RNA sequence: AUGAUGUCAUACUUAUCCUGUCCCUUUUUUUUCCA
């Protein structure tokens, strides 16, 4: 049977993960990603927006506010460790993962507004 | 009729578009399959990782500040090609198919030689007599 | 000069403090101003991000690898992989494709309808469509298409080492002339750091003397090694010489910077640019200490940022006790450059040459485009074999010349074979460019007619017999009336002679003159006067004073500039907003020094953000810098061009229509068929759109941000005419009391106003008026008012 | 490249003309369809009759060439002195015939017959 | 009758729905080859005035005309799409014949701008059906 | 287009006039139109429809992307 | 900006002097 | 082409004089005017 | 013009460079 | 009661006059990225 007839936000939105379907489809193909499913590791939380001028178990306990991190590591550069401004953030629970990722957003550390979301 | 005519050509639209989009998703099963063959296919090093870490330090560079990113997207190929034939030495192939420019305006003419009926006109000659 | 370079290192500390206070400004002003379904839509753009980011870093990284057995193996799967990815999204294309692709009749629109987006291959392709259409019009066959049955197909039974072109490459090395004085040009080098060296054409001393520095070893330290030009072309040529010598590729040790081509992965020894990246450096580098030996281009060129480099050179002699820099030099003109750095010694170098006999005529004509013609027939009834280059002086002159000569070609058959000519321009497509630069065919006697891009930048191969009228166009401007007059002067007997030496570049040469031997040993000039005394000097008097010359009339140089161009300099220096009361520069004054362009044109980023519109005036201030003229109007169409040209027409001069060239530019694919179906050189115009991408950034340093008003071009006019209050007219010049004339290019010729501004002052056959723009002397008295009186 | 001896014997051959293919205006030619029935409906719009509807000088080229014709016509007639012997050639007393060579307003009536050419005929 | 038109014209959607027609729009304004459709409407304008005989005023207007649009292309443009947009009245046509002497074909006569307008526009689609074939 | 569409309905409705006879065309095609050559060949076109059929039709003109 | 600030630069090159290289007027053989 | 008010004044006594049939006599009083374009804009 | 004289029989239909061309060609 | 005032066409003046124009070259700095 056809696909039509069905809202117009609908069909925006199938069309949107027929899209992220397709690249996730390519990135299997390429390789970079083989899994099927393609998920990170959950709690762990992509620090961006960064400043080369914080630290990294200061940052975890900043997070910690909200729930506390486990753990920390910045990817840097792989020969000279510049800061990339990319972090992760090992949390102890999802839950505060995403509170601490909700409650240090937009937040002006060394005069940079960092954010976090998912790895 | 026509108002009948415009749905039908609306539901034979959606229906030619419906079995090209299924015969989309079986080539791209087919060719998933030949993607899962490349998958088994695949079952100065250090100066080459050196220069693929400048180019993703470089396009993540490009991705802070946009712009064109350096001799790969200002000049990329599609650069000035008199410093494409120039400064790089590459040469190109030739194309379409040359003359002699002796040979090349003989025949000219705006129009055809017929003015109308075109009867008391003369112009039966077609060189001149001597 | 010590102490000048001393202020201008203490001028660079503190503009690199103004950057550290506007960077403090723009950080103070940016911190003044359904959980899972956030982290899945959080993911659903990451992994967008990533696809695309390692799609657009994959066959980028295959193009690296490539320009270098399980490696071998990677790369074919790399490559298969890439393949099957670009079909699988043409598959999706496709089914939109032909999903598109329907009978899908318009619909009934209330009121008037709306037009969609569109096409095919523009340039060149209806040729050969034309030529395939006669061909479908007349071939044909019978049957249907399975036709080929009952064919018995009778056969016939018939009768029953790369080390070596190493080798070979320094064997070419070997043969270069400066080979044989190698150790007495180094031993030379070794004994002065002021030296002169000069060397006739096919020495090889651009490609051969930093690389003969390259085993001296002066490049040692890391303070590496460049190489100036006056033509980034020539930069380049230079560079892929060089970079094939040793077979290092751009980017590494043979690497090059130029402007919007910078190729350096910053492991750069031979390092190549032009003029402008000296003056660059030394607006970021108070004296080149990261530089241990670098080579100097020729002066024979006499580029006026050259000149300002050799000032800056000789005071880099008082400066440091020695750089040991080293001239590079074509003629023997150099008493004046050698007693112009305390004496400095000028070695000669010899040059393979040829039998170039300069001919004659014995009489004297104020013709010289039938009497060449006359004389390249007799060149076509003598001797074959040879390249034919006549110089003129002009494309309106040179294209009438290029249609009577095919005239005189077409007018015979067999007899006069052959014969392509070829004219060389500068607002030119570089198509027809590479096509001179295509070699001859046998049976041909190639003739490309040229202006002095010939003379001066371009060598072509095979060239024998060249006629020369030593003549050519120069940009005289007298400031007396303030009048920039482009008239038609003779030449120089050294340009001449380097007309013979283009001439004997491939063979023995055949420069035949165009007027008598005593002509041009008397009366003919032996001197070209430079840039300075023929023009003003209204881009670099700021430039000069922004790089720590107060004393800019007491500086040392070859020669004084005209004191009436500084004068008229720095009037209009006060009535900008760039000079004090003291006549010094401002912080604006200064900031807009930061970027290359006119301070003319640098009012339009002062009047920008006064009451904003800066993002027009800045596309029009980068479109303005264009060296080529805009639009291609050849020889025939006409009525095409111009009807694309008036379609482009705006009211309000001519910037809003080429405003408008540029914003139809923008979304269109940025594509050579839209210049061509336009009539736009595609080389000029894609060099303003990288001006335009430049001075984008650099807009920080000034601080100046990209607003618009959103089509209120009257206020982009009032910012336009806040930067052109100089050149303004009410059918007289209010200030030069000169009588005006529309040029007919222009997109004002008709409709002379009461008021209209206008950019340039050529002068060709009449004052003309060059880019116009209409306007009313109402904000005009806004801006410069103490330049302003009596209406 | 095509040299003039690829194309020069058949120059004035083919159905289409073969000189065709370097004409002037042949780029803007590219674009004229449906001429035949232009000029089939010229003929439904001008008052005279074309006899040469079925044929293009530009497009199909000049089919033919009648100088020759010509030349023969004149060796047909005894030579151009038995013609001249008929003409009033010898009492114009020219040295020879080959220096020869032929050529906003009001009025009460314009489409009169021009008597003077026909006399000079005659 | 009704039926009938209603079955041909079910058809002819039913054919062009078959030949996958893309359908030939309104003129652009800024198209790429208006100046050489206009150049070959003024040929075939041009055409019947090639005698340069004495004419008439009516006939010496349309040559005006003709020069007119000739000297400006881009206004006779902009008044072509103009009136193709707008213009939905038009002038009476004269008509006269010729007799062939076994019949009689007759010759129609329009408005000289309307033959200019209705030239290009001929032009105009017989190349849209050429590159739509 | 359905503006092209009414000029070519609206260039039809005119008056035919010689001297005296003034009639207003409303049924039948004027052969001095430009286009008139155009819409005849269509005319029939619609009529090879008509008389061959349409399957007969795509045998005579192949498929539209190899005619 | 003012009337007599824009002379201070003639009034010292009128002091230091004028160079024949600064504006070399071309002219030979007068009468 | 255009039509001023002397003329539409001309035109209209042509007509209330010389009928409506004449239309070349009109066209004589009115100068640089077709008795074509006389009869539209009359009619 | 015998050198567009024996360009056109060498260019010509020539059996003999038929017969080159197809010894070549199963030879090869 | 005759003034100001709009480009409205027509008239007239002046031994008014029978009408002109498309540039040789040319170089000009600096910043982040996911199992």
């Amino acid at each position: 049977d056809d696909f039509k007839g069905r809202s117009a936000e609908e069909v925006e939105e199938i069309k949107a993960e027929k899209e992220a379907k397709t690249q996730a489809i390519l990135l299997e193909m390429v390789g970079d990603l083989p899994d099927a499913d393609i998920k990170p590791p959950e709690n762990v939380l992509f620090v961006c927006k960064l400043n080369p001028v914080t630290t990294d178990e200061d940052l975890e306990i900043i997070f910690s506010r909200f729930g506390p991190i486990r753990s920390c590591e910045v990817i840097r550069d792989w020969k000279t460790g510049e800061s990339l401004c990319y972090a992760f953030i090992e949390f102890e629970k999802e839950e505060d993962c995403e509170k601490a990722f909700f409650k240090m957003d937009n937040v002006l550390i060394d005069d940079r507004r960092i954010h976090v979301d998912f790895s | 009729a026509d108002r009948k005519a415009r749905e039908a050509v609306e539901m034979r639209a959606q229906v030619e578009r419906k079995m090209a989009q299924k015969e989309k998703e079986k080539h791209e099963e087919k060719l998933r399959e030949m993607a899962q063959k490349a998958r088994e296919r695949r079952a100065r090093d250090e100066i080459r990782h050196d220069r693929r870490k400048e180019r993703q330090h470089d396009r993540n560079l490009s991705r802070a500040a946009p712009d064109k990113r350096s001799k790969l997207q200002r000049n990329e190929n599609r650069d000035i090609s008199e410093v494409i034939a120039l400064g790089v030495p590459n040469p190109r192939t030739s194309n379409e198919v040359q003359y002699d420019q002796r040979l090349f305006n003989q025949s000219k003419g705006m129009d055809s030689g017929f003015a109308g009926g075109e009867d008391e006109i003369y112009n039966v000659y077609d060189q001149a007599w001597r | 000069e010590d102490e000048w370079e001393r202020t201008e290192r203490e001028r660079l500390q503190d503009l690199e403090e103004r950057d550290a206070f506007a960077e403090r400004v723009r950080q103070r002003d940016k911190d003044r101003t359904m959980v899972p379904e956030l982290r899945k839509k959080s993911r659903r753009e990451y992994l967008a991000k990533r696809e695309r980011e390692k799609l657009e870093d994959l066959e980028a990284e295959l193009a690296d690898e490539e320009f270098l057995r399980h490696e071998r193996q990677e790369l074919k799967y790399k490559r298969r992989v890439r393949d099957l990815a670009r079909e699988y999204r043409a598959a999706g294309e496709q089914e939109k494709l032909e999903a598109t692709n329907r009978y899908h009749m318009p619909k009934e629109t209330r009121g008037q309808p709306a037009r969609a987006v569109d096409e095919s291959g523009a340039p060149g392709e209806e040729q050969r469509r034309w030529e395939e259409a006669r061909l479908g019009a007349a071939s044909l066959k019978f049957g249907a298409r399975d036709a080929a049955s009952q064919e018995p197909k009778y056969q016939l039974v018939l009768e029953e080492t790369q080390a070596q072109q190493k080798e070979s490459i320094q064997a070419v090395r070997r043969s270069l002339p400066v080979f044989p004085f190698r150790e007495e040009l180094l031993a030379a080098i070794a004994n002065h750091q002021v030296l002169i060296i000069e060397g006739e054409t096919g020495s090889g001393k651009t490609t051969q003397i930093p690389q003969y520095l390259f085993e001296e070893g002066y490049t040692n330290k890391g303070m590496k090694i460049a190489c100036t030009q006056p033509r980034r072309v020539a930069a380049m040529s230079v560079a892929a010489r060089v970079a094939r010598e040793m077979g290092v590729k751009l980017g590494n040790e043979v690497g090059y910077s130029i402007r919007f081509e910078d190729c350096t992965s910053e492991r750069t020894v031979l390092r190549y640019m032009t003029d402008g990246m000296l003056l660059r450096e030394f607006l970021s580098e108070p004296d080149l200490a990261s530089y241990s030996v670098v080579m100097v281009d020729e002066a024979h060129e006499r580029t006026l940022h050259t000149d300002i480099l050799f000032g800056l050179i000789k005071d880099v002699a008082r400066f440091r006790p020695e750089l040991k820099v080293l001239v590079a030099s074509a003629t023997m003109d150099t008493a004046r450059f050698s007693t112009f750095f305390d004496d400095a010694p000028v070695f000669r170098i010899p040059g393979r040459r040829f039998p170039v006999d300069i001919f004659y005529t014995k009489a004297p004509e104020a013709d010289y485009l039938e009497a060449c013609v006359v004389s390249v027939l007799q060149i076509h009834v003598t001797q074959p074999p040879g390249d034919i280059l006549v110089f003129l002086t002009g494309q309106e002159e040179i294209e009438a010349a290029c249609e009577m000569l095919q005239d005189r070609c077409r007018r015979l058959g067999s007899k006069i074979r052959e014969l392509l000519v070829l004219p060389i321009y500068a607002n030119l497509p570089s198509d027809m460019q590479a096509r001179i630069f295509q070699p001859t065919p046998p049976g041909a006697r190639k003739v490309v007619v040229a202006t002095n891009i010939a003379e001066t930048s371009l060598t072509i191969e095979g060239i024998i017999y060249v006629l020369d009228p030593g003549f050519c166009k120069q940009k005289s401007y007298n400031p007396r009336t303030g009048m920039e007059s482009l008239t038609v002067t003779p030449c120089s007997k050294a340009s001449a002679n380097q007309r013979a030496g283009r001439a004997g570049r491939v063979a023995a040469g055949k420069c035949f003159r165009l007027y008598t031997a005593w002509a041009y040993q008397h009366e003919l000039e032996e001197t070209t006067v430079p840039e300075i005394q023929r023009t003003s000097l209204g881009n670099v008097v700021l430039l000069l004073k922004s790089l720590g010359i107060h004393d800019l009339m007491h500086f040392d140089f070859l020669d004084p500039p005209p004191y009436e161009t500084l004068l008229l300099a720095l009037e209009q220096l006060y009535a900008l907003g760039a000079l004090n009361h003291l006549g010094e520069l401002t912080t604006s004054g200064r900031k807009m020094a930061e970027l290359p362009v006119d301070p003319m044109l640098s009012k339009m980023i002062l009047a920008s953000e006064k009451y904003s519109c800066s993002e027009e005036i800045l596309t029009v201030a980068a479109m303005l810098s264009v060296n080529n003229s805009i639009f291609y109007r050849p020889k025939d169409k006409v009525v095409h061009a111009d009807n694309a040209r008036v379609n482009f027409f705006l009211p309000g001069g001519d910037h809003l229509v080429l405003l408008n060239v540029y914003t139809q530019w923008a979304e269109s694919g940025y594509s050579s068929q839209w210049c061509y179906e336009n009539f736009v050189q595609f080389r000029s115009m894609r060099r303003a759109r990288d001006v335009r991408e430049q001075l984008e950034g650099l807009l920080e340093r000034v601080e100046v941000g990209l607003s618009s008003c959103q089509g209120d071009y009257i206020r982009v006019r009032k910012a336009i005419t806040a930067g052109y209050f100089y050149h303004t007219a009410r059918y007289r010049t209010v200030k030069q009391q000169q009588t005006v004339f529309i040029h007919p290019n222009s997109s004002l010729f008709e409709q002379q106003p009461r008021w209209l501004l206008y950019h340039e002052l050529v002068l060709t056959t009449k004052e003309f008026m060059r880019q116009v723009l209409e306007i009313e002397s109402s904000w005009l008295l806004e801006v410069a008012p103490h330049y302003y009186k009596a209406k | 490249r095509l040299t003039l001896e690829d194309l020069e014997d058949s120059w004035d051959r083919g159905i289409p003309r073969i000189n065709t293919l370097f004409q002037k205006d042949r780029h803007t030619l590219a674009y004229d369809k449906g001429w035949r029935v232009r000029t089939d409906f010229k003929q439904y719009q001008v008052l005279k009759q074309n006899p040469f509807w079925w044929t293009h000088q530009r497009h199909d080229g000049k089919l033919w060439n009648l100088n020759n014709y010509r030349t023969d016509m004149i060796q047909a007639l005894g030579g151009v002195e038995g013609i001249l012997e008929h003409t009033l050639f010898k009492g114009t007393y020219f040295p020879t015939w080959e220096g020869l060579f032929w050529e906003k307003l009001t009025n009460a009536q314009r489409s009169g017959l021009n008597q003077i050419p026909n006399r000079r005929f005659t | 009758t009704a039926e009938e038109a209603v079955a041909v014209y079910t058809t002819t959607v039913h054919w062009l729905e078959s030949r996958r027609f893309s359908p030939i729009p309104f003129p652009p304004l800024s198209y790429k080859h208006d100046t050489k459709l206009l150049i070959l409407a003024l040929e075939r304008l041009k055409e019947a005035y090639s005698v340069k005989s004495r004419l008439n005023q009516s006939q010496r207007e349309e040559l005006g005309l003709i020069e007119q649009a000739y000297d400006n292309p881009h206004e006779a443009l902009s008044r072509i799409k103009r009136h193709l947009l707008t213009q939905r009245a038009f002038k009476e046509v004269g008509i006269e014949f010729m007799d062939l002497y076994s019949h009689l074909v007759p010759v129609y006569d329009v408005e000289p701008l309307e033959k200019i307008t209705d030239a290009y526009l001929d032009q105009y689609l017989w190349y849209e059906a050429d590159k739509r074939r | 287009d359905h503006n092209i569409a009414d000029y070519m309905t609206a260039k039809n409705n005119v008056v035919i006039n010689y001297k005296d006879m003034n009639h207003t065309n409303s049924y039948g095609i004027i052969r001095g139109l430009q286009f008139a050559s155009f819409i005849v060949q269509y005319y029939g076109l619609v009529m090879d429809l008509l008389v061959l059929g349409l399957h007969r039709a795509s045998e005579m003109a192949g498929p539209p992307q190899m005619p | 900006e003012a009337v007599p600030v824009e002379a201070y630069g003639l009034a010292m090159l009128r002091g230091m002097g004028w160079k024949p290289g600064e504006g070399i007027g071309r002219t030979f053989n007068q009468v | 082409g255009v039509w001023r008010n002397t003329e539409d004044e001309i035109l209209k006594a042509a007509v209330m004089k010389y009928g409506k049939n004449q239309w070349s006599r009109i066209a004589s009083l009115l100068h640089r005017k077709s008795a074509k374009q006389c009869k539209a804009r009359w009619y | 013009d015998l050198d567009r004289m024996l360009r056109e029989q060498e260019r010509e239909g020539d059996p003999m460079a038929n017969f080159i061309k197809k010894n070549k060609a199963k030879e090869n």
